[PDB]
């Protein structure tokens, strides 16, 4: 869930 | 405590130097990536747990983006300026079937921002207040989000009265545009869900993800 | 100019000393008559042209009534107190299919009002700010409505900081509940239109009139 | 239009 958003926040 | 408007301004300056609907949606997806980078630059935002960061952005992305393109359009005649560099004129929106919501943005947001000469620092603070929405469902610690919101409008009020001592009611005038932003944000989302339902109007991956459940 | 919180408080004190949905709608119709008498007691409201008075009340009646029963329910455990004297408990609303919106009222409005101990003077001013909504469509002179709104929050801010000097952020905290009130008001209206559409749930004459066009 | 509301405001 919310794949894109999580990845961007993590980097 | 520790929420200088200087950091907020930097975040704003750092992230921004035929069918208008399709162009609007395309601009929204594009700005969603920039929104994340913007938020990361907001003091203490990245210090919150990842889950709460996701909840806050998913809860306010639409209002956050509406505030940005509205303020960016202060100079535009009767229309708005998209992050893509294109202009959507009032008549073009009307001819596309979205005239009602478009006029609300011009009348309730754009026009008002221009009349009071809302500056980038004020814009930033208002967006930071929206971001730190303590009412967002699922928050692991709504109290902490509440504290951060208070620090922002506390630094915002200080900015005002000091930068504009002649206007004692400026601080309240700024916050009283939030109800309109909340209403317009809800309507814009309704349109998006309808567009997705109808099938027409291409919707990119990030924008689509924001329309996902919850 | 000429908007004493004393007059606002008087207006508040003057107007208020099986299926929960039916009871809620019945209480709303009843309070619509009192809302008019309340508004008439709000300084300068009756001095506006009849057409603008109608527009302002039709635009904010739902938020105005939600604010009133929410503050009235500050003492209530997990539920709200209707003007009719009845109590609608959280579980009863849930068992009626309106649990989602009901919990938003308790969490975003009732609970918050109780936590900050919002007083009747503050309630009155917030409702007066909502009443004087300069964004209401059709207004013959939105500027005048805008001026009155500013006078209210100007008198409200003065009230605060003076009554609660220890809480410098109280004024902003009060106004920052308006976005939630705007959102909840829209949702409550959506439910009403659905109830009217379905046919079930009796709807009285004044409430029905408020659902009429525009 | 808005029959009830007008009457109440007028009195
Ligand atoms: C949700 C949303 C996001 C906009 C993002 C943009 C366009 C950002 C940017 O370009 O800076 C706005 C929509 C979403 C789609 C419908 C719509 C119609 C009219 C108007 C004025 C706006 C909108
Ligand atoms: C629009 C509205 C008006 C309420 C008026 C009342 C009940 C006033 C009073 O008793 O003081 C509220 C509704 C309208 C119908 C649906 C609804 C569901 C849940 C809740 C918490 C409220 C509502």
């Amino acid at each position: 869930k919310h794949k894109i958003l999580h990845r961007l926040l993590q980097d | 405590e520790d929420m200088p408007v200087e950091r907020i301004l930097e975040a704003e300056l750092a992230v921004e130097p035929n069918d208008p609907v399709t162009n609007i949606c395309q601009a929204a997806d594009k700005q969603l990536f920039t929104l994340v980078e913007w938020a990361k630059r907001i003091p203490h935002f990245s210090e919150l747990p990842l889950d709460d960061q996701v909840i806050l952005l998913r809860a306010g992305w639409n209002e956050l983006l509406i505030a940005s393109f509205s303020h960016r359009s202060i100079a535009v005649k009767d229309g708005i300026l998209l992050a893509t560099g294109l202009h959507v004129h009032r008549n073009s929106a009307h001819s596309a079937g979205v005239g009602a919501i478009f006029d609300r943005v011009l009348t309730e947001l754009v026009s008002k921002m221009r009349d009071m000469q809302m500056d980038k620092t004020e814009l930033g603070c208002l967006r930071a207040i929206v971001l730190f929405n303590p009412d967002s469902k699922g928050l692991s610690n709504p109290a902490e989000v509440e504290a951060l919101r208070e620090k922002v409008y506390a630094s915002l009020e200080a900015y005002c009265k000091h930068k504009y001592p002649e206007q004692p009611g400026r601080f309240a005038k700024l916050l009283l545009r939030l109800p309109a932003l909340r209403s317009i944000g809800l309507k814009c989302l309704e349109h998006l869900f309808f567009f997705k339902l109808i099938g027409d109007t291409p919707i990119d991956t990030f924008l689509m993800e924001m329309l996902e459940a919850p």
